[PDB]
């Protein structure tokens, strides 16, 4: 669909802000001790791609809520001085400005 | 068991 | 020395509070990422025991300040929900009471 074109572009633009791919793939408790108990609704760019391909977003509002959920979860789990926290808070605000 | 990522 | 017997008794009653030995040995960066960038003055009970046997503490005041350091390190680095944070908080207050 055309929403798919739109969302695929926003996705690729957001994902360029993450050159190490910190957000490319689901987090597992082995790389992030205690993650699945703290974060109740995990999200990552890969899951978001598949939701685009699968036509699950019906509006750009729904896509931006999963983006924010992904950055919210990183803020929550990771200590503020960490590359993870920094990059989540930075990309959350810039990606929302980019996609308005 | 201890920390976050890194 | 008499201060050494006193401190050894206190060190023993404190360690009994830590049945898993979370506080027994130095924390390494290997098992707590970024830990040495964040905690600039490490302490643990095994180092406090070496300290007592070396007659490094001239007062209970100096020993209590190392115990405090150790709990403040764990409350600084560990997230509040963790076993490590909750133990450190608990034993800080109970051990200061017990030493008075």
């Amino acid at each position: 669909t055309p929403i798919q074109q739109l969302l695929e572009h926003f996705l690729r633009q957001l994902q360029r802000k993450d050159p190490h791919g910190f957000f490319a793939f689901p987090v597992t408790d082995a790389i992030a001790p205690g993650y699945s108990m703290i974060i109740k609704h995990p999200m990552d760019f890969g899951t978001m791609k598949d939701k685009i391909v699968a036509n699950e977003y019906k509006s750009v509002t729904e896509f931006k809520a999963d983006f924010k959920l992904m950055c919210d979860n990183a803020m929550t789990y990771n200590r503020p001085d960490t590359v993870y926290y920094k990059l989540a808070k930075k990309i959350l605000h810039a990606g929302f400005k980019m996609m308005s | 068991g201890k920390g976050g990522k890194g």
